């Protein structure tokens, strides 16, 4: 309630006897969250990923490795119309927020 | 969150000159107190926002409410109706007066609080009156009267002997708990032997204190000494324990779960007879009983 | 012990009442230094003044008095020994009598002494000229009066070439004054062991308790949270103890300097 | 002014304080689920209780290390405390001491035992000078053609005559050869004024 | 950063007057070293010879292997599954060469950023592959000139392989070079007001 309440609360006492009695400790923090990380510059190339017309067959699908980069999957969300998007390992939305 | 260091506290332009592949900096106490930004190279200090014990100046409940705080280490600008600041902290609850006298509420460095015209208020104390002296090469004072002043001391002898039950404190009257204690060691050894060690010195501390004397003196049937009056030291047969009023006074104004008190060696009767003998000893012999 | 945690403060009020004695223990040390000076230089309570500078029987007292041309106002001496001698919640409180106060304490008590003897430690100062005021010193220690008399000239030579060769013997070899820089290292040196601890392993997978936070199951690593809360709540233990121990080493130091100030200051020993 | 007797009231509080805290730890909880030892043993399995039940033995061994640790700290400021009262005992009781600020403030006569609880109080009967009064000193005095210098006291001149008193107490004596010295001649002492020094075995 | 203080750490440290072996310069002395916790390497090549490192354990195209050719350009790290010989050599012909290897598996791993004493520290802990640095001229005789020659970080690039030998190829149509052996001990280092290292300290 006030500094005398936990004054009071510090000694366990109704009265006081005309001291200085350390009671409690003061801190701040109003905001948070400051720039993280240095640009973001070596994006990983979805764009001959989900853009590359010429597709192989289903029999001879092709296997490309992504390493070494940035994974923005907000892409996904332009170069295809997302129909059946479906994450059956971790998490449809949150995979931006993980690495592998 | 700098590269995923984290932690708390206010970011400044710094003027560090750190290196090309340095990031971050830290003190001989192995903290980081200072930073770069990852995306511009510009170098940033952290410091510790605001923390310290408030101590909250009382004048005391029973003659007033009014209560002021003492932010200790941190400046007026940081906190959320008088405000100064104390070179120990900022004070909120007190102004400040050029006034000067005797401390009474320790505050800080040179600043002390008290409850005078009613509102709180700090100063500076002042250590004494001033007192020129008239020195000179041929100037002496000689004094001319005398005052008999009669001056108290009070000194601490003995504690309060006690010994405490290792097993039955632990555990209590238990079987799987007290088999547990046994793999600690004889760590119960050592506080019943200190514990018995502080009650032996504390007999031996009253034996040194009051026993002093071989014998035990008694002052004759109270006559007219030299017109001094004992009879605030004196004891008195008509009060038990025999003790005087001055002892009185001091008698007057000064479960077991596993612990218990021992009593003294020397009871209040004992040591009240010491004292008695040193002060017939002191009053009709002098310096020469004591050798 | 947690450091803006809100799961370790939660927890940390199971063990009871351990945190409210080490603060206990701690305030009664900070009331304590403060005690000791107000016993050694608060002595009289009469702040005498020195007289317009002049000489009082051929002693230059002029390395021990105060000069106004400094502004701190403290001596020659003062000034040589004063020239060579808060993060993680740890906050040191400043001392309830500054080093300007303690400076005035110090003049008082030797504008007492220098123009009263020692006739102020019993009551008021009584004015006394200090050439006739060694004599009465000489008289105590069991030489006639009439010999500062017939060498008053050569006592004030050899007291001033002393005083003189007192700063020339405080400034070089600083090994001088360690004990008393010793009791600053110790505090030191103790303050950075109890804020280098903070950083330990006590058996946790790591020191920062974020890290072990978002990594291990909060429900589930509370019985390794708690391993660094003993490992914390231990070094302050042992802190609270070692600063206990050091306050009564000075304690028993300033005991020995209010006796001394009491008998070799305020007045003339035997001992 | 309850204040006065601070010193062995703190001694009894922190007496009473160190037991009630001590066994305030008891009823703890020290990451436990308990803190009572029947609500563990018969509500746990023997192979958790055990596990369970050590963590309250820690928790409960260090409040008594930290209680005997404290008594031990304790213990020695009051054995210092005493070792100090039995030497003022001795050196103010039973005899006069002459340490200034060790038996009262001012020039110790003799003291009073007096029993108090855990403790000892003295009563410092001391000798405080008061009502000065300025006078005119000199280091020597000239009459004989020769230094004279007193014996045990001092010289003082109230404007026209000099006297010989008590360093601590006013009682002028007229300056004779049963109170004064004689030691050189008058060329070395600085400040020897003229002064008649009276001699009773000249006129008999 | 550290700002004029002593800081003390137990790491791989290259021991001080500890036994580090020396190539005094078709001459290369090549001789295939072994690879321990750590390799200090240091070399006063005249002018772009010694450019050249390859890692790994097997070296026959089962186990993963370093490449790093500084092609007169850049710094070409690659980390791939290369198939070395019992020699290899960089005998160009321009600044093309291949017979280093024959094979390339999987090539995970590609860094081909910018880059007369050389010195550089190869470390390889908890996967990191940790890369120091320092350039220092020398205009004394070739003795390994006794001073202070603190190495910057250079690349610290996360691989993850396994690394048990290595070897140092040349460029060809002096060549001395140094190989020291990293080891568990504790220093004792000395920063400057601007976080320059100045002097170090064996505390064995
Ligand atoms: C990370 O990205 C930021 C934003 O792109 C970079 O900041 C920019 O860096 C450039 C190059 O030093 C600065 O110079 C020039 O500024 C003028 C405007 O005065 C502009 O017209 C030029 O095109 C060029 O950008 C630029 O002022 C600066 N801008 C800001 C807002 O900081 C930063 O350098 C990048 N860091 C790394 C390590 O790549
Ligand atoms: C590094 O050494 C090589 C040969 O050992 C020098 O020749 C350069 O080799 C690079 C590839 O190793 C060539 O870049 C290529 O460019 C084509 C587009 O023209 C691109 O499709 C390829 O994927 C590759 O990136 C480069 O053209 C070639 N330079 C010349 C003049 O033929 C090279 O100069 C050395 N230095 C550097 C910095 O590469
Ligand atoms: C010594 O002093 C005490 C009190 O300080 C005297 O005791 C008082 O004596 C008067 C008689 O004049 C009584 O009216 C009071 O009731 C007494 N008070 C107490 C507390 O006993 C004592 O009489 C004095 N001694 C002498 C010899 O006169
Ligand atoms: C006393 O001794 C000092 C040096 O030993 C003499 O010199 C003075 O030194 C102080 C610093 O301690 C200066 O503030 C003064 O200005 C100095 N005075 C002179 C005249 O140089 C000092 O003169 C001596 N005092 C007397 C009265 O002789
Ligand atoms: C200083 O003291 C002397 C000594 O007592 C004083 O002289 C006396 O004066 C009275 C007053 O007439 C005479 O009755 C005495 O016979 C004098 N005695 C002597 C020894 O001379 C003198 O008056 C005092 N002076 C002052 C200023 O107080
Ligand atoms: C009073 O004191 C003065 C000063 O000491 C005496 O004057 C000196 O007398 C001696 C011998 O008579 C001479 O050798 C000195 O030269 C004198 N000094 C001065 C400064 O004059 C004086 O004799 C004393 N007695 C009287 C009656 O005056
Ligand atoms: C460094 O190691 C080499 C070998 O690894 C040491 O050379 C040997 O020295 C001993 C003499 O102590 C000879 O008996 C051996 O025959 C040498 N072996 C070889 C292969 O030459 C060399 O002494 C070591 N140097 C230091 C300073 O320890
Ligand atoms: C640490 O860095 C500072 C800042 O660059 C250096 O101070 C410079 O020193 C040179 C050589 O003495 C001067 O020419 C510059 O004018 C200085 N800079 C400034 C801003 O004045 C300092 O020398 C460096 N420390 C070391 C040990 O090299
Ligand atoms: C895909 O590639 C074509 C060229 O092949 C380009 O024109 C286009 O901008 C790319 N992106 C999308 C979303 O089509
Ligand atoms: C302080 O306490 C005393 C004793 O209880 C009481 O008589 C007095 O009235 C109190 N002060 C005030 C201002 O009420
Ligand atoms: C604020 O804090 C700084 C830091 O100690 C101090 O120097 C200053 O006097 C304080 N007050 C103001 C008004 O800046
Ligand atoms: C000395 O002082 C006492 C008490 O102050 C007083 O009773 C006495 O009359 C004084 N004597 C003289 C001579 O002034
Ligand atoms: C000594 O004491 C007795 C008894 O009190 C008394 O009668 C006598 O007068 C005293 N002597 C003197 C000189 O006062
Ligand atoms: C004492 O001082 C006063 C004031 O200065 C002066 O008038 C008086 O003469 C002095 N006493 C003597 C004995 O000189
Ligand atoms: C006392 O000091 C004053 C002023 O310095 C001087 O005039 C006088 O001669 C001195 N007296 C003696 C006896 O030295
Ligand atoms: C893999 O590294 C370990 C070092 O931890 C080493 O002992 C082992 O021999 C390495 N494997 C091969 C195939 O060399």
């Amino acid at each position: 309630l006030d500094p005398l309440s936990e004054t009071k609360c510090t000694l366990k006492s109704f009265t006081v006897e005309k001291g200085i009695y350390q009671t409690s400790n003061f801190r701040v923090q109003p905001t948070e969250s400051i720039v993280r990380f240095p640009n973001i510059t070596n994006l990983c190339p979805f764009h001959e990923v989900f853009n590359a017309t010429t597709f192989a067959s289903v029999y001879a699908w092709n296997r490309k490795r992504i390493s070494n980069c940035v994974a923005d999957y907000s892409v996904i969300y332009n170069f295809a119309p997302f129909f059946a998007f479906k994450c059956y390992g971790v998490s449809p939305t949150k995979l931006n927020d993980l690495c592998f | 969150n700098f590269n995923g260091l984290t932690g708390t506290g206010v970011l400044t332009e710094s003027n560090k000159k750190f290196l090309p592949f340095q990031q971050f900096g830290r003190d001989i106490a192995d903290t980081t107190d200072a930073v770069r930004d990852p995306q511009t190279l510009e170098i940033l200090d952290i410091t510790p926002c605001s923390f310290g014990g408030v101590s909250v100046i009382t004048p005391g409940t029973n003659t007033s409410n009014q209560v002021a705080v003492l932010y200790q280490g941190v400046n007026c600008t940081e906190v959320p109706s008088n405000v100064f600041q104390t070179r120990a902290g900022c004070l909120i609850g007190a102004e400040y007066v050029n006034n000067s006298y005797e401390c009474d509420i320790p505050i800080g460095a040179g600043i002390c609080a008290s409850y005078q015209t009613q509102s709180i208020i700090a100063y500076t104390m002042s250590l004494g009156a001033e007192n020129s002296v008239a020195y000179s090469n041929n100037s002496i004072a000689i004094p001319t009267n005398f005052t008999i002043s009669v001056t108290t001391e009070i000194l601490p002898v003995s504690m309060t002997k006690t010994s405490v039950d290792c097993t039955m404190y632990i555990c209590g009257d238990s079987t799987e708990c007290s088999n547990l204690l046994l793999q600690y060691g004889s760590f119960c050894t050592q506080l019943k032997r200190a514990l018995t060690g502080i009650a032996v010195e504390q007999d031996k501390n009253t034996q040194e204190v009051f026993a002093q004397v071989k014998q035990i003196y008694k002052t004759p049937p109270i006559k007219y000494f030299g017109g001094f009056n004992f009879s605030q030291i004196l004891p008195d047969p008509s009060k038990p324990s025999k003790r005087s009023p001055i002892e009185d006074l001091l008698f007057n104004k000064v479960k077991f779960n596993g612990l218990t008190v021992l009593p003294p060696l020397l009871t209040d009767e004992m040591i009240a007879q010491y004292t008695s003998a040193l002060l017939a000893g002191t009053i009709t012999s002098g310096w020469t009983f004591g050798a | 012990i947690c450091g803006d945690s809100t799961e370790c403060s939660n927890l940390l009020l199971q063990y009871g009442s351990f945190c409210t004695q080490l603060k206990r223990a701690l305030t009664g040390i900070a009331v304590e230094q403060d005690k000791n000076t107000q016993e050694v230089f608060a002595q009289v309570k009469q702040i005498y003044k020195t007289p317009p500078i002049k000489y009082f029987g051929g002693f230059n007292f002029s390395q021990i008095l105060p000069d106004p041309s400094k502004p701190s106002k403290r001596s020659p001496i003062e000034d040589l020994l004063f020239n060579k001698v808060k993060f993680n919640g740890l906050t040191v409180l400043p001392p309830l009598l500054t080093d300007e106060m303690i400076a005035q304490y110090t003049s008082a008590l030797l504008a007492g002494t220098i123009t009263s003897g020692w006739t102020f430690g019993a009551g008021p100062a009584l004015q006394i000229p200090f050439p006739m005021q060694m004599a009465y010193r000489f008289n105590g220690i069991g030489v006639t009066q009439n010999v500062l008399y017939e060498n008053q000239k050569l006592i004030a030579n050899q007291f001033n070439s002393a005083i003189g060769k007192i700063q020339d013997s405080l400034s070089s070899t600083p090994s001088a004054l360690g004990k008393l820089q010793d009791v600053v290292n110790h505090n030191a040196q103790a303050l950075n062991t109890l804020v280098k601890q903070l950083s330990s392993k006590f058996g946790a997978i790591s020191s920062v308790l974020n890290d072990i936070l978002s990594r291990l199951d909060p429900p589930e690593a509370e019985v390794q949270i708690d391993r660094l809360i003993t490992g914390r709540l231990q070094s302050l233990q042992t802190y609270v103890t070692q600063q206990l121990i050091r306050a009564a080493e000075i304690r028993a130091s300033a005991n020995l300097a209010a006796t001394k100030m009491s008998e070799c200051v305020l007045g003339q020993s035997k001992r | 002014t309850p204040s006065a007797l601070g010193k062995l009231q703190d001694v009894v509080n922190h007496n009473a304080q160190a037991l009630n805290t001590l066994v305030k730890q008891l009823s703890s909880k020290f990451g436990a689920i308990s803190s009572v030892l029947n609500d563990i043993l018969s509500r746990l399995d023997p192979p958790e209780a055990e596990v369970q039940i050590d963590r309250l033995i820690t928790g409960r061994l260090q409040s008594l290390q930290t209680y005997v640790t404290q008594q031990l700290i304790r213990a020695a400021e009051i054995r210092a405390s005493a070792n100090l009262a039995a030497t003022k005992m001795s050196e103010c009781v039973l005899g006069q001491s002459k340490r200034v600020d060790f038996c009262g403030k001012g020039y110790h006569l003799m003291s009073f035992p007096q029993s108090a609880p855990h403790g000892v109080v003295f009563l410092h009967v001391t000798y405080v000078p008061a009502q000065e009064k300025n006078f005119t000193t000199a280091p020597a005095i000239c009459h004989d053609g020769k230094a004279h210098f007193p014996r045990e006291g001092v010289f003082v001149s109230n404007g026209t005559h000099w006297f010989v008193t008590q360093r601590n107490f006013y009682e002028p004596q007229i300056i004779t050869t049963d109170n004064t010295f004689v030691s050189g001649n008058c060329d070395v002492v600085i400040g020897i004024v003229n002064n008649t020094v009276y001699d009773p075995l000249q006129p008999e | 950063f550290r700002s004029s203080v002593l800081h003390s750490t137990h790491d791989l440290f290259l021991p001080f007057f500890s036994n580090v072996t020396w190539f005094h310069a078709k001459r290369f002395d090549n001789p295939a070293l072994p690879f321990n916790d750590g390799v200090y390497f240091a070399s006063t090549e005249k002018s772009n010879i010694i450019r050249g490192w390859i890692f790994g354990t097997t070296l026959d195209s089962k186990t993963q292997s370093l490449l790093i050719v500084n092609n007169a350009t850049n710094v070409v790290i690659k980390v791939c599954e290369f198939q070395f010989c019992n020699d290899p050599f960089l005998d160009v012909y321009m600044e093309s060469e291949f017979r280093v290897y024959s094979s390339a598996n999987n090539c995970t791993f590609e860094y081909v950023s910018q880059p007369n004493l050389r010195e550089f520290v190869f470390k390889n802990i908890d996967g990191y592959f940790k890369i120091y640095s320092k350039h220092t001229p020398i205009n004394l005789e070739r003795d390994l000139p006794q001073g202070f020659s603190a190495l910057e970080p250079l690349v610290d690039l996360p691989i993850g392989i396994n690394i048990t030998r290595f070897q140092t190829l040349l460029a060809l149509h002096a060549a001395a070079y140094y190989v020291g052996y990293l080891q568990p001990r504790t220093f004792l280092l000395k920063y400057n007001e601007n976080g320059t290292i100045t002097d170090a300290v064996d505390c064995a």
